[PDB]
């Protein structure tokens, strides 16, 4: 079980990582028992009143996805060019 | 006339433009190109000569073309001169140019596409008459059909908009053939040390009869050509021509004929008549790219340029330009096959700069050629 | 007077080709480009081609030059190709306007 497990086990560790690190992103900086004036002033602060999941300019937004496109085109070219030079293809 | 142009629509950019007349010498606007809008001399100069005509490209065979000079252009900076107006070939390849510059990573080579418009051809120009310095126009995007006047393309970074010239309706033609006759005579670089003498080449897509003039024109001026295997106008003829390898005042007449049925006129049709068989007297100036076939435009483009070079004559230090731009695009199978093939003698001395070049920017198949070769 | 037609008449070598759509298919297209050069003419043609998976025979000899093909005349055909789930005409019919 070992064997047939690990990999597939540090694939589900790092999916996992991913929402461990999403909920300490929005947890208090102060550890518990102290973590209580945290939430008395998040408290206070709501009754008065992100580094991921960002949203972007119009412009640099335009510019990300011009690129993205053009990685794709790069990419699907790779692919096709790796394609033709194949040697079933030439065969 | 300085202005700049902030383009409003779908996407927001700004360009500039200069207004000009036709009997201004194009060494002012090169200079002003260069100094003004802080454009480095291009490493390679590509001029469209149509895609104005009603029929248009297939979306297959454009997206190719325009994929084909992105990437040939996007080793070095180079300049793509088109008609700016938003319409056929012009739009789309402006489209791919500000593309590729949106997704460059490097911006320290770019690919500027230069607009050569006539005044007589541009959508609502009272909106950048203004062109005030302190607040660029604002100029509206329409994709207009094809009737006779278009938009300015918001894609093409730099405009050069002349005038109309009351003697002749061809000041647009003039200006182009001028301005390309006057980069031809330059220097890539900043210092004429390890500067090449600026390639400029023309592309003919899917021409009319009224633009023979300006190409023999242009080919007097000693520039290459090339020519779309399956452009579908004047192209088609030309291709066809060197496909028969030998032309007839008969066979040129009937393919003329075939392909442009509307124009019968027995003066313009021997007048064009003659103007092929000038023009395919040159031939050398002449290459043609074939998409379907090649597919690879710097290849066609360094095979042209080396065929005239060669044409020109035997010396080494002639073939220089040509070694160096094949330096600068790693087309070593090109260069070992043309340039470095019995015919031209080769010292150490005049290959030195060569191998500086080609040591400095990460070309050892060029290193090894040139160690090989004294 | 048969044999002077010919452009009607199409051998089927089922030793070499073995094929009997395409021989049919590429009778038939024959047949349209014999009659006229319209492009509505070769519109029956082109939509038996999107049935039967032909992209192959219907590039080579419908989409090759000599038919000049708008959106509009090509918009039926894009319907037909579309819904029979035929993405190689999709994407050939994209390419072509």
């Amino acid at each position: 079980t070992f064997q047939v497990v690990q990999e597939n086990a540090d694939i589900f560790w790092k999916f996992q990582r991913y929402n461990l690190i999403v909920e300490y992103h929005s947890r208090p900086a102060l550890a518990p028992p102290f973590i209580i004036i945290s939430h008395i002033t998040q408290a206070l602060l709501s009754f008065i009143k992100d580094l991921l999941e960002r949203e972007l300019p119009s412009g640099l937004d335009q510019k990300l996805m011009t690129w993205e496109t053009v990685q794709k085109e790069n990419y699907l070219a790779k692919l096709e060019h790796e394609h033709r030079e194949s040697s079933g293809e030439r065969l | 006339r300085l202005g700049d142009i902030d383009f409003t629509g779908v996407s927001r950019t700004r360009g500039k433009f200069v207004r000009v007349t036709s009997s201004t010498d194009p060494a002012e606007i090169y200079q002003i190109l260069t100094k003004q809008w802080g454009l480095a001399p291009p490493h390679l100069v590509v001029a469209l000569m149509g895609g104005d005509e009603v029929a248009q490209l297939k979306p297959w065979l454009r997206d190719t073309l325009r994929k084909g000079l992105v990437k040939a252009a996007q080793s070095t900076g180079a300049w793509i001169l088109t008609s700016g107006l938003r319409f056929g070939i012009t739009k789309n390849l402006g489209q791919a140019v500000r593309d590729h510059s949106l997704a460059s990573t490097s911006p320290k080579v770019r690919v500027v596409a230069i607009g050569i418009a006539p005044w007589n051809m541009i959508q609502n120009r009272d909106l950048l008459l203004s062109a005030k310095p302190d607040h660029p126009a604002t100029y509206p995007t329409e994709d207009l059909p094809y009737g006779a006047v278009y938009s300015l393309d918001c894609n093409h970074s730099h405009f050069i908009l002349v005038d109309e010239d009351p003697k002749r309706p061809g000041a647009t033609g003039e200006m182009r053939v001028k301005m390309l006759k006057h980069i031809s005579l330059q220097r890539t670089g900043y210092g004429g040390t390890g500067s090449i003498e600026i390639p400029v080449l023309c592309l003919l897509v899917h021409g009319e009869p009224r633009i023979l003039q300006k190409m023999y024109k242009n080919i007097q001026n000693s520039i290459p050509w090339l020519i779309l295997a399956g452009s579908g106008g004047v192209a088609d003829i030309l291709v066809t021509l060197m496909d028969r390898g030998c032309w007839d005042a008969d066979i040129v007449q009937e393919l003329l004929i075939n392909t442009f049925p509307d124009g019968l006129h027995s003066t313009e049709i021997t007048s064009w008549t003659k103007l092929i068989q000038r023009i395919l007297d040159h031939g050398h100036l002449l290459t043609v790219h074939d998409p379907e076939q090649d597919s690879e435009l710097d290849t066609v483009i360094l095979k042209a340029l080396v065929k005239a070079c060669k044409s020109q004559s035997q010396e080494a230090q002639d073939f220089l330009d040509e070694l160096k731009l094949a330096v600068a695009w790693n087309r070593v199978d090109i260069a070992k096959s043309e340039i470095f093939s019995g015919d031209v003698q080769w010292s150490a001395q005049d290959l030195e700069e060569v191998m500086m070049e080609a040591l400095v920017n990460d070309k050892p198949d060029f290193v090894r050629l040139f160690v090989d070769n004294g």
